């Protein structure tokens, strides 16, 4: 039913989000969804070529904010480069296709569901489209 | 009266499944759905009589013609507008406003001159005022808002002032589903030596347009929420305003003597339709006319307060759900429900085949005056029933339940 | 596929005009459309019609994917780099009036100029009449050779380091020439200036691509080749794209709406405000994948075997002047003597047969040719060498006619 | 065949032209047919309110041109607003509808036959377009 969109790991990152602040000397971008209801500022210092930390702010539904606090949480450390593939790949994850599933997801991997629901993706988007304009 | 079984039945559209249940449509403030009326008409027309207009010399292009100008007839008669002449086919009710901001606003805006609208107003009805007076180096201003969400004519006769040359205003609210005082907003605006421009788009659709008594100096409506095909609308204006503005656009058919470097426009209304026209558009929004007026706009107006009234009373044995706007309404709600995010209610809704709308639906300043990011907003129209409002607030109840147990 | 299952393909020729078959022989003025683009629009509004972009249900969704895609196909229909630099019009009219309105009065002061020519359609004159007018700067015309062809001497000498814009058509409608745009593009940009091509009459007939034309601006209309009225496309560089400001205010178009300042949309939505031409644009993409099936070089091909069919049966009949060079589009413009193309027009109607007569929106080229009205036959896909003979037979019985008198 | 409805007499005027040239110390209004391709000056000089002389120079079409010398000549002394009247006389007649019959209406009628061939009907009523525009203050 929708338990395959709200799954328990989404509604947990969005009753509890991950790395919820605005922080520092960073790189600093905010987004809004189209339909104006998501809004995110993110927040990354970079370390060179990595990822040390990445902090959000935000409101909107259920799903952007969980994607968001996902997306951040699964970053933290990675490289630019790992970081953009699994952009790459969550984008094909919210569209029909194969992706490869080398490269760990880890919770993310939850939002393959809002595939069946089209009029999310953007909602699931926003926080990752942050990061591609973050770079 | 109206038959609903026999109305519904002439709407394709609306006898299918979506996600394993019959789709409740409640989302015409957005866009409505055509009857079959309409969309033969389009099939008509594409399959028989397809042709250039207005210059054509052939048969087919006779028929095309006097299919155009003779919708162009059925609107005139639609609004009660006095003459042909100030009847202009438009891609929209945007680009009718825009029409307006372009050829009206900057010729008759100077310094010291106010141009006066609502904080309920669509974009539409905004941003091209914000970019008029930029342009001249006039004045916006907001009428406010009674805490209920409608305009009292004394905060208007307060607002409007003798430098004011312009008041636009929308004739019903999308958001709020206020009917604006129109005739009395015409009247104030007319005694401050200012023209009324009234945002007719969620009016048309719904309830009987006279302009000659509302005394409107311009009208805007699109084709799209009345039954009608998409990327047709019309503008409206007082004939006497017409002839002394400039064309919108340039180009074929709305020219009448074309030298090197200079040129003589068309009369009234032909001056402000530019190239090919929207032909099949118009044609079809002539038939969707004739549709809406067999069943009585009068009529429709009774069918939706009906259905106002009940989901409002339905809405208020809701508890956690804020309504917002007035008792008295057109054929809308827009609501939030408490700790529910506006899009997860319309996941929910749609997963039970419910269509509703969730945003700022088009009115950002007005969702910044009720102090909220977006809402979510079920509409009607002459094809739904009581049996819908019920479904949808039993939804509704599945998603409180669903986000919070 | 032949001709006769291309034909079979579009409902509207098989019928009955005077008691004579239908001889369609104008669409230089408007296509008309297969059983594809119909049953395209009948699906829309049959199945998933509903506004499109910001929407949250179903059948929304099947819209706009509908109306993106189409976008997507313009695109590779055109071979234009990027969606970005796609934007839906209400035709090629709107699509050059949005030209001259927010790249043309922004980059002309006095000294500049505008560059254009003799043949051009009013579409493509007044526009750059008023933008001219506006800004203080100067229109200057391209000569024509006594044939009706356009020098490269030429356009070397009219264009100078002042011109900004040069504009010019890609195909006349009336003389049938197919203008170099890939070199004129070159002077253009040797010389400072931009190029604005006017492509409603090529578009339809031959193939399309921006690229390697290399032209800044294009603008086509949908109702000449095959697809529904009412939408039409602006193609322009995606650079030049992101420096001019929106042609129309509204919804859809913007980012963010505050009152008394906002700000816009990325391209391409920057450039559609309001609620857009969804089932025309749609059936727009239907008719590219109609139009790219057949093959636009199979297309093109068949014009130029109708072109010089009919040209060669032409002269040999006397009293017939043809306008325009040997290699040409596929469209004859002629007249014959002391009988007026009106009446041409209606003679050839009485025998079933389609043509236009007069100006065709091209007034200083009538003025140009020393002649105060022409008689044009236009040839597309589904027209054939029995409808040329039966065109020859219906002017010989007009001759013959008004002789006897 | 059908387009013997292309009147003996209208072919004269056609041929052969009343009120060629041009009326100076009047009114002057210039119109093109929306079908392009027919062009009139209609000159009227007036004795109050009386047209004392028409006069029309144009180029077109055997209707347009025909109408308007037939116009002209049948016009050349006419009364008061009964002008308009004629005008709305005249265009009932090429809708097919039926009129108040022999206010004099000197001449003309033959264009009674483009009720048929309706892609015409703009060619004949050119020059009383113009009038309609002569008269409008
Ligand atoms: C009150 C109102 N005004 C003006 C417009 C602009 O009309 P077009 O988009 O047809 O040009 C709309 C369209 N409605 C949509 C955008 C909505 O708010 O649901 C409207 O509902
Ligand atoms: C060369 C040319 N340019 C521009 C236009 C304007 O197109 P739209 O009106 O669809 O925007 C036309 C239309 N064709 C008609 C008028 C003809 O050739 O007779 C055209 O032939
Ligand atoms: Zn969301
Ligand atoms: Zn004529």
């Amino acid at each position: 039913n929708l338990d395959t969109l709200y799954r328990q790991v989404i509604m947990d990152h969005y009753k509890n989000p991950r790395n919820k602040g605005v922080l520092n000397d960073s790189i600093v971008v905010d987004m809004n969804n189209p339909t104006c209801g998501d809004r995110i500022r993110l927040t990354m210092k970079l370390d060179g070529d990595i990822v040390e930390d990445a902090k959000f702010e935000g409101e909107g539904c259920s799903i952007s904010m969980a994607s968001a606090s996902m997306m951040t949480q699964a970053i933290k450390g990675k490289d630019i480069e790992t970081a953009l593939s699994m952009s790459k790949i969550f984008s094909d994850m919210m569209q029909g296709k194969e992706y490869d599933d080398s490269i760990d997801l880890g919770d993310i991997e939850a939002l393959q569901g809002v595939s069946k629901f089209p009029a999310r993706i953007k909602c699931a988007t926003l926080s990752w489209k942050a990061l591609e304009k973050g770079v | 009266h109206m038959n609903i079984t026999d109305i519904r039945e002439q709407f394709p559209i609306l006898h299918q499944q979506v996600n394993g249940h019959d789709l409740v449509y409640l989302d015409s403030a957005a866009t409505s759905q055509k009857p079959r009326a309409v969309i033969e008409t389009l099939d008509k027309y594409y399959n028989q009589y397809n042709s250039n207009v207005h210059r054509g010399v052939h048969t087919l292009g006779t028929r095309a013609t006097d299919g155009y100008e003779g919708a162009r007839e059925k609107v005139r008669k639609f609004i009660n507008a006095k003459s042909m002449a100030e009847i202009i086919f438009t891609k929209g009710t945007t680009t009718s406003l825009n029409m307006v901001a372009l050829s009206y606003a900057r010729a008759n805006l100077k310094p010291g001159d106010e141009v006066v609208i609502t904080y309920m107003e669509h974009h539409a009805n905004i941003i091209p005022w914000q970019q008029a007076v930029k342009a001249t180096g006039a004045t916006l201003k907001y009428i406010p808002l009674q805490e209920d969400g409608t305009i009292s004519l004394e905060d208007v006769r307060e607002t409007v002032t003798s430098n004011t040359k312009i008041v636009a205003v929308s004739h019903v609210s999308n958001v709020l589903g206020t009917v604006n005082p129109i005739k009395e907003m015409a009247k104030i605006a007319h005694d401050n030596g200012a023209v009324i421009v009234v945002d007719g788009a969620q009016s048309t659709p719904h309830m009987k347009i006279d302009v000659q008594d509302l005394d409107c100096d311009f009208f805007a409506l699109s084709s799209h929420k009345m039954c009608g095909p998409t990327g047709v609308g019309v503008l409206y204006g007082k004939k006497a305003l017409l002839e002394n503005m400039e064309p919108a656009e340039f180009g074929g058919e709305m020219i009448d003597f074309v030298g090197l470097y200079e040129s003589t426009w068309k009369e009234l209304p032909w001056k402000f339709e530019a190239g090919t026209p929207i032909i099949a558009g118009a044609i079809g929004l002539g038939a969707a006319i004739d549709f809406l007026e067999e069943i009585g706009l009068d009529e429709i107006s009774r069918h939706e307060h009906k259905l106002a009234a009940y989901a409002l009373e339905r809405f208020r044995q809701l508890d956690g759900v804020t309504v917002y706007g007035p008792e008295e309404r057109a054929g809308l709600v827009t609501f939030n429900l408490d700790d529910v995010h506006p899009h997860d209610v319309a996941t929910v809704l749609d997963a039970e085949g419910i269509a509703v709308r969730a945003g700022h639906h088009c009115a950002q300043p007005l969702m910044k005056w009720l102090d909220v990011t977006a809402t979510a907003r079920a509409s009607f129209y002459l094809y739904n029933t009581e049996e819908e409002i019920d479904k949808l607030v039993e939804a509704l109840q599945k998603t409180k339940e669903y986000f919070t147990n």
